[PDB]
DNA sequence: ATCAATATCCACCTGCAGATTCTACCAAAAGTGTATTTGGAAACTGCTCCATCAAAAGGCATGTTCAGCTGAATTCAGCTGAACATGCCTTTTGATGGAGCAGTTTCCAAATACACTTTTGGTAGAATCTGCAGGTGGATATTGAT
DNA sequence: ATCAATATCCACCTGCAGATTCTACCAAAAGTGTATTTGGAAACTGCTCCATCAAAAGGCATGTTCAGCTGAATTCAGCTGAACATGCCTTTTGATGGAGCAGTTTCCAAATACACTTTTGGTAGAATCTGCAGGTGGATATTGAT
């Protein structure tokens, strides 16, 4: 499923970015870092979610992981 | 026993719109055991959260209206945080809906 | 028949996607992705819509900033082409 | 029926823009933020309390909180605001 | 006057893995430092647990998902297998 | 006749110093469980066993008998959960040695 | 009553910011390298000092306790062990 | 017969190898001592500092730096250099979230 | 680098779907009055550390010479990545049930708190016990001039 | 492609700084009894997600062409490292007052508690108001020909 993530999404968070050129490498790369940052978040997401004996992730369940992970997300709450 | 004396709310009473009460009563419930919390302690917290809102207000708010439309978005309020030195320090939250600061290094442009 | 040269178009969208505030990644592709995740943490997993949002507006903003930075590394070896190694140095800065 | 700091901070916009309004989802970012402070300021509060082995909150720890979260210029003036607000509550 | 520490229980532990090893004093200081943090760090993950939930009691669900949130992979297995079989161990008596 | 809880739960980290602890850092009116206290004491126990385990092998792999703050150093970067876990300042400690390829002679 | 402290960042020599490098393992140093990193270094104790004081002031005392050091650092993402 | 000369870069990978294997402070103690006391009291004065107050500083400083020059040495690599230049330091500095 | 040709961007427009604001009710929270307690400030004072000064020798900073080799500058080809036409399929959009969780209320057995009392595990400082820092010298490896 | 010079590696050594034990008390852990709280089981109930189904457009996959950027190659001036003379200031330990933390006791200003009244903030629907989808026309920018 990670290739849903797709080159022209990729390239246009890089233009985002302020990139103009963008080597053919770097797509594989994006999705790689991209796995392993949601990995993180959603472990903790569902231990919240886990913890609170519920079966439904909820926006809060997620904000408090990107939180407890540094990556504060304001309008959520 | 005729007349009470007219209620005044402890925001109304330190010239403030936040609500006192309420930030003592949520003060009282991130105290540890047998915390205790001050009559004025509310009250200063009050005062500095509305003082942090009323700055990014004024920054968002003059994005807004030099964009000619009514309603601060959160593009606004990014980009009024993001152009101050103090606020971007102090506010390293995403900004969902925000996006970014136009910006491309010099080297890049034709 | 016209022809831009390489790198007009480029520097266009630059200017385009930063003026601009939407969600730069399809949304079945990502909420797909996000359920794929979960699935090796808890079985019959469900989401509000709007954690799969928050998730992300997350990614997004967290993929942006690191394109900011692959861009500093890169333009720091006198390339305007960002690399791998560009990815992987900015992340080992960050301490990721 | 859940709080918010919305009617709050419709209040404060309407004083420093009389003509200007607020989206619902640059509410919720504002919503957001007042959380985020408060929750930095009163967890640096209690810390401070309990460094010097007390157990009241006051607005001295809230002082001292301020200027140890808040980048300078604005430290100084919320740290004016917030005293200029107790003297006018205990008059 | 009394300062407590945990210099007792590390130099325990210390014996029971290495029987043959000491610690010198500066490096038990940096025990104490770190056995310190982790208790700030779990005792507060701990009692935003309890808000969150509306639970006012600290029990041992709120510190066991507190280790799972602040533990690494394999560490957090290991820690949770040792609190679950304390706790079973001190139920049982 | 008193039974120490720390000897009940089979550990070696003071369980009810510990419990004092928690009950003395959660919110007001706050509870705290006997097992909270034995939970966490185990935690804290299981996580030093780890930490020392790595520093007296790093210790006796450099033929002394005392662990130093050098030899946590060596034994906390080199292990990448502990490091992870770990990303405070160790007095003392120095750096793990590394010179990158491009610069040898 | 102890003679005026003038000027002392360049107390941080030349061969202290080298051994520094070489323990960070680096191998050749621009001569502009020097003056840099002593502005950088004294950013970082004026934040650093500006907490512990702030600590030191609340407690109504005239000392900076390492405590406070240690407190002033852990607020700054610079967590130490050893000290407390 | 000619005296003895290393090569650039021996010496220098000698003294790599040296200070990565010890755990000495590197600044000179007093002269850091004077700065710290420069420093506070340009903020607060007479103010006094515990002696483990001045060596918190010292061990914090000392590894800030070398952190920094860990950084550096990453930038002036990538760039194909085996110098680093102020240039290193503030890229480092910037990724960082520093400044 | 001024043309003529071509393409994109960016205001401005309207009409209407939907977002903002307004309006009214009503649990819950804030406020008041009154009584009662208590955390911590103030004032002592003992007594640690802290600031400063001192001595003297050598470890290390400084300033200089000189040349190896690094960074910087320049050229350029091949090969990668941008741009674009084309055409196909994934995503988007709109709708419909209903399955299955959340959220809420109630309610005790079970858990935790707290005063008082007994008892000992854990600490400070002293007294013992002993690694290991440095000091030294010979084997091995590395280095740079021939 | 054989050595002299110099560093590194790696045993061996001991005295005293520091690691570990010993000693005496006492702060706090544990037991008991009694009071108060609460976690969670039970039983509901709308209302969010999930599953399914369907059409169609626009966004993406692909293949082609070529421009230009990256990496390689080359030259060289001057910058930085290595080595050394020189001499100063850092290091280590002790003294000396005394400043200022700690420890202790007392007593209010300041905080909590509790009953009751007043007020407000959240919610949902109505009433207004506004951005936004497209479309247009002019501003601006790019590209190739001289
Ligand atoms: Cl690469
Ligand atoms: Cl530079
Ligand atoms: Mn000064
Ligand atoms: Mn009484
Ligand atoms: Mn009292
Ligand atoms: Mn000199
Ligand atoms: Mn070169
Ligand atoms: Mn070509
Ligand atoms: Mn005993
Ligand atoms: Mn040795
Ligand atoms: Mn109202
Ligand atoms: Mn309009
Ligand atoms: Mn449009």
């Amino acid at each position: 499923n990670i290739q849903g993530i797709t080159k022209p999404a990729i390239r246009r968070l890089a233009r985002r970015g302020g990139v103009k050129r963008i080597s053919g490498l770097i797509y594989e790369e994006t999705r790689g870092v991209l796995k392993v940052f949601l990995e993180n978040v959603i472990r903790d997401a569902v231990t919240y979610t886990e913890h609170a004996k519920r079966k439904t992730v909820t926006a809060m369940d997620v904000v408090y992981a990107l939180k407890r992970q540094g990556r504060t997300l304001y309008g959520f709450g | 026993g005729k007349a009470k004396t007219k209620a005044v709310s402890r925001s109304q009473r330190a010239g403030l719109q936040f609500p006192v009460g309420r930030i003592h009563r949520h003060l009282k419930s991130r105290t540890t055991s047998h915390g205790r919390v001050g009559a004025t302690a509310a009250v200063y917290s009050a005062a500095i959260l509305e003082y942090l809102t009323a700055e990014v207000l004024e920054l968002a708010g003059n994005a807004s209206k030099d964009l000619k439309v009514k309603c601060i978005t959160p593009r606004h309020l990014q980009l009024a945080i993001r152009g101050d030195e103090e606020l971007d320090s102090l506010i390293k939250a995403t900004i969902a809906g925000g996006g970014v600061i136009p910006h491309i290094h010099k080297s890049l442009i034709g | 028949p016209h022809r831009y040269r390489p790198g007009t178009v480029a520097l266009r969208e630059i200017r385009r996607y930063q003026k601009s505030t939407e969600l730069l990644i399809r949304k079945l592709p990502f909420q797909r992705l996000v359920r794929e995740i979960a699935q090796d943490f808890k079985t019959d997993l469900r989401f509000q819509s709007s954690a799969v949002m928050a998730l992300q507006e997350a990614c997004e903003a967290y993929l942006v900033g690191l394109f900011e930075d692959t861009n500093l590394c890169a333009i720091h070896a006198k390339r305007v082409t960002i690399m791998p190694k560009d990815i992987q140095l900015a992340r080992r800065i960050r301490g990721e | 029926r859940k709080e918010s700091y919305s009617i709050y901070v419709y209040k404060v916009l309407k004083q420093v823009h009389p003509d200007t309004g607020i989206s619902s989802k640059a509410m919720g970012i504002m919503n957001s933020f007042v959380n985020d402070i408060f929750e930095r300021i009163a967890g640096e509060a209690s810390r401070l309390a309990h460094y010097n082995k007390r157990s009241t909150i006051t607005s001295r720890e809230i002082q001292t909180a301020v200027r140890l979260l808040l980048p300078g210029e604005l430290a100084k003036h919320a740290v004016s605001e917030g005293t200029k607000a107790v003297t006018k509550y205990t008059s």
